[PDB]
C-alpha cells in the first residue's frame, strides 16, 4: 500500500514446469482487509492435490485440482487436432494434423490482458476449431476461424514463421467479449472460483456448476447471449437458467454428435441431464438390464462412447 | 563433486534444453603423476570413489541416455601401471551392462541397439520393420530424428537428422528460410560401392526413403524454400545422384 | 502438455470460538482439523459442520487472559491422540483428547 488511497490485495499463484521452463498455471485472489485476510495455508501431507486455507474472520476453505488435457474431436474432413496450454496471460495452440511442433514451442499463440483460468472448445462436429477462454477477471472470450484471418493483432506466430517461411494455414480471429452478471450486485463470496467445469455446448450456450456452503447440494447454470441488436462490440451474458442437485458434482461430459449431458456425483453415481427439455429434468442412468450405474470408486476422468 | 551432484548434473544435462547433445563420452577422473591433482591426492585432501560405487553411478547415468544419443566410449585407455588410483579394470562397460541387468533397468542408446551390434552380442535379425519419428527441442532450434527400427526386439537400422534454422544464422548459403540436414546413417556391414548383398542392410533403399520424408516436413511443416545438406566428397556424388545441385561447401537443393 | 483443473471445493464459514485463529493443522487418518487461538484450542469437522471438542489454556494459567499471548505451533502425533501445543511465551504443553488433559 504505498498510494495512501491504493486498496491492497492478495494474490495465490499456482506454477509448475516443463522442459525447464516455468509456467504460471492458477491465479486466485482475495482480499487484504477485514474478514477476507488469509491467516495460514497448507498443502495436504498426503492427498497431492489439496489446498488447505485459513482467514481471519473464523473461515476455512479447502480446494481440490487434476490434471487434464484439453483437445478438439469433430468430423475428419473438417477437424484439425488441436491442443491449448496455458501459460499466464498466453495461450499456445498446436495444430497436431498439419505440424508436429516440441511442447515448448507451439503452433500459434494468443495474447490475452489478465491471466486466464479455463481453455474450452466447442462441442460442435462441423466446428470443433474454435475457441473459449475464460481469464480472471470473469470474462469470457471467443475465437472463431474464417475465411478472412482479419490481421486482429492479438494473434501471432509461433515456430512456423520468420524471414523467408511461409506456411499456408488458417488463424483464428476475435468475436466477442462477453460479461458475466449474476442476480443483481452483491458481494459474492470470499471464494473467487465461483463458476467451474465450464462446458461450451452451442454456439451461445454455456454450462457451468457452482458449489454451495451450507447444504451438500450443486447448482447448474446456464449461461446465453443476449443482445438486443447489433449495437456495439463486446456482449452480456445473462444467466437464464438454475437447476439444484442433491450432492456434490465432480465431473460434467458431453457428446457432440448424439447430444447427451452426463453428470458424475460424489459417491459414484451417474445421471443424465437434459437441457433442450422444457422440464430440465435430471434422471439416473441405465444399463443394459435396466438398472442404475454405479462407478465403485471416484474416476477422475469420464467420457462417453457407443460401444 | 560428491556422489550426489552426479545424478543432478547428468539429469540436468539430458533435460534442459540447453545442453542436450548428440553424443557423448564418459571419462571417470584419473589421477596420474606430474599433476596438481596428484599433490592433492599426496596431502591427503582428495579420495576417489570405491569400485563398486563407480558401477552402481556408471549403471544408473547410462540408465537415463536418451534414444537419439550415441556413447561412443566409456573410459579412458591409459596403461594401469601408470594410475596411482582411480580406475583399475579395464571392461567398465560390460561391467555396468550386467549390474544393469540386474537392477532391471535397461539401456537405450544407439550404440547397443543397432543391427551389427545386436548381431554380435546377442543374435537377433530385424523382422517387423517400422518408421519411428521424434521431436524436441534443443540449442535454441526445433530438431527431428527419424529412423527405421523394429519395435518389439529394440532393433535400430537407419537414421536421419533434421533442424530448421533459427534467426541467429550467419552463413550466407543458409539464410532466408532453409532447412538443414545434419545427419544420414545405415548401419550394418560395409557394402563396397555399386556392389550388393542381400544377407546385409545398407544397399536396399533406406536412404531414399529417408531423404523423402526429409522434403516432406522441410516443405509443408517448415514453411522452407530451400533444403541443404552438408556432405562428404562420395556422399556429394550420391547427393547429386538424388537431384541436389552445389553451393559453397553445401549440396543445396530447390523446394518451391 | 497438461493443465490442472478445479473439480471440487469446500468452505464452512462462520465458525465460533474463543478469539481469532491464529493456526491451525491436520488430522489426516480422522478428517479433522486443529485452530489454535489466543485462548485455547478447537477441533472442528469440515464435512459436517459441527465442533468436537474445545480445550481452555487460560484458566490453568497457561496464558493470560488479558488479551495477549500467543500459540506458536500446533502440530498433530501420529500413533497417539495427543496435540503439543508451544506456547509463545515459552512453554511446551502437551495435551489430550477425548478428556480435557494438560502436561
Ligand atoms: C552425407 C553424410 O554425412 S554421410 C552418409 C553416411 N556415410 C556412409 O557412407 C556410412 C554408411 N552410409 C550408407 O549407408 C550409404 O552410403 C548412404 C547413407 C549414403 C545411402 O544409404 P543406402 O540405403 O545404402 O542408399 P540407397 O540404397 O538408397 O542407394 C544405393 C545406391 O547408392 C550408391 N552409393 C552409396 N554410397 C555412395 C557413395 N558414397 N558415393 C556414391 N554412390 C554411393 C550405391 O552405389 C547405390 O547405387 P546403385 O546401386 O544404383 O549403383
Ligand atoms: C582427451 C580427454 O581426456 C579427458 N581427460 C584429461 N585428463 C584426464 C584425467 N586425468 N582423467 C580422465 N580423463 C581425463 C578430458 O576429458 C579430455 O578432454
Amino acid at each position: 500500500q504505498r498510494e495512501e488511497s491504493s486498496i491492497p490485495k492478495t494474490c495465490v499463484q499456482l506454477w509448475t514446469v516443463g522442459n525447464y521452463h516455468w509456467y504460471l498455471k492458477q491465479s486466485l485472489s482475495f482480499s487484504t482487509c477485514g474478514k477476507s485476510k488469509i491467516v495460514s495455508l497448507m498443502w495436504d501431507p498426503v492427498t497431492p492435490y489439496r489446498l488447505h486455507v485459513l482467514c481471519q474472520g473464523w473461515h476455512y476453505l479447502a480446494y481440490d485440482w487434476h490434471w487434464t488435457t484439453d483437445r478438439s474431436v469433430g468430423d475428419n474432413s473438417s477437424d484439425l487436432s488441436n491442443v491449448a496450454v496455458i501459460d499466464g496471460n498466453r495461450v499456445l495452440v498446436t495444430v497436431f494434423r498439419q505440424t508436429v511442433v516440441p511442447p515448448p514451442m507451439c503452433t500459434y499463440q494468443l495474447l490475452f490482458p489478465h491471466p486466464v483460468n479455463q481453455v474450452t472448445f466447442l462441442a460442435h462436429p462441423q466446428k470443433s476449431n474454435d475457441l473459449a477462454v475464460l481469464d480472471a477477471s470473469n470474462q469470457i472470450s471467443v475465437y472463431k476461424c474464417g475465411d478472412c484471418p482479419s490481421a486482429d493483432p492479438t494473434v501471432k506466430l509461433g515456430a512456423v514463421g520468420g524471414s523467408g517461411f511461409k506456411v499456408c494455414l488458417r488463424t483464428p480471429h476475435l468475436e466477442k467479449r462477453y460479461k458475466i452478471q449474476f442476480e443483481n450486485n452483491e458481494d459474492q463470496d470470499v471464494n473467487p472460483l465461483k463458476l467451474g467445469l465450464l462446458t461450451w455446448i452451442e454456439e451461445d450456450v454455456f454450462l457451468a456448476v457452482s458449489h454451495s456452503e451450507f447444504s451438500p447440494r450443486s447448482v447448474i447454470h446456464h449461461l446465453t447471449a443476449a443482445s438486443s441488436e447489433m449495437d456495439e462490440e463486446h456482449g452480456q451474458l445473462n444467466v437464464s437458467s438454475s437447476a439444484a442437485v442433491d450432492g456434490v458434482i465432480i465431473s460434467l461430459c458431453c457428446n457432440s454428435k448424439t447430444k447427451s449431458v452426463v453428470l458424475q456425483l460424489a459417491d459414484g453415481q451417474i445421471f443424465k441431464y437434459l437441457w433442450e427439455s422444457p422440464s430440465l429434468a435430471i434422471k439416473p442412468w441405465k444399463n443394459s438390464g435396466g438398472f442404475p450405474v454405479r462407478f465403485p470408486y471416484p474416476c477422475t476422468q469420464t467420457e462417453l462412447a457407443m460401444i | 563433486v560428491g556422489l550426489e551432484r552426479d545424478i543432478e548434473q547428468f539429469t540436468e544435462f539430458f533435460e534442459n534444453p540447453a545442453f542436450r547433445p548428440d553424443g557423448l563420452k564418459l571419462y571417470p577422473t584419473l589421477v596420474i603423476r606430474g599433476t596438481g591433482l596428484y599433490e592433492l591426492w599426496k596431502s591427503g585432501r582428495y579420495k576417489s570413489y570405491s569400485p563398486s560405487d563407480l558401477v552402481e553411478l556408471v549403471a544408473r547415468i547410462l540408465a537415463l541416455v536418451p534414444p537419439w544419443t550415441r556413447v561412443y566410449r566409456v573410459q579412458r585407455d591409459i596403461p594401469m601401471p601408470l594410475v596411482s588410483s582411480g580406475v583399475e579394470h579395464g571392461n567398465l562397460r560390460e561391467l555396468a551392462l550386467a549390474r544393469m541387468k540386474d537392477l532391471g533397468i535397461q539401456c537405450r542408446d544407439v550404440r547397443t541397439r543397432e543391427v551389427g551390434i545386436q548381431e554380435i552380442h546377442h543374435k537377433v535379425r530385424p523382422y517387423q520393420v517400422e518408421l519411428v519419428r521424434r521431436d524436441y527441442v534443443a540449442n535454441g532450434g526445433w530438431e527431428t530424428f527419424l529412423s527405421y527400427e523394429d519395435p518389439d526386439q529394440d532393433i535400430l537400422i537407419g537414421l536421419l537428422r533434421l533442424r530448421k534454422c533459427s534467426e541467429e544464422t550467419f552463413r550466407f548459403e543458409l539464410g532466408g528460410g532453409v532447412s538443414i540436414v545434419r545427419e544420414l546413417h545405415v548401419y550394418g556391414s560395409v557394402v563396397p560401392v555399386s556392389s550388393r548383398d542381400p544377407t546385409k542392410f545398407q544397399h536396399q533403399g533406406f536412404g531414399m526413403l529417408l531423404m523423402e520424408e526429409a522434403e516432406r516436413i522441410a516443405r509443408e511443416e517448415h514453411g522452407s524454400g530451400k533444403i541443404a545438406v552438408i556432405s562428404g566428397v562420395g556422399t556429394r556424388n550420391y547427393y547429386r545422384k538424388i537431384g541436389y545441385r552445389l553451393q559453397g561447401p553445401y549440396m543445396v537443393k530447390m523446394l518451391k | 502438455m497438461r493443465n490442472l483443473k478445479l473439480f471440487r471445493t469446500l468452505e464452512f464459514r462462520d465458525i465460533q470460538g474463543p478469539g481469532n485463529p491464529q493456526c491451525f493443522s491436520l488430522r489426516t487418518e480422522q478428517g479433522t482439523v486443529l485452530i489454535g487461538s489466543e485462548h485455547g484450542l478447537i477441533e472442528v469437522d469440515p464435512v459436517s459442520r459441527e465442533v468436537k471438542n474445545e480445550v481452555s489454556l487460560v484458566a490453568e494459567g497457561f496464558l493470560p487472559e488479558d488479551g495477549s499471548g500467543r500459540i506458536v505451533g500446533v502440530q498433530d502425533l501420529l500413533d497417539q491422540e495427543s496435540v503439543c501445543v508451544a506456547t509463545a511465551s515459552g512453554d511446551v504443553i502437551l495435551c489430550s483428547l477425548s478428556t480435557q488433559q494438560l502436561e
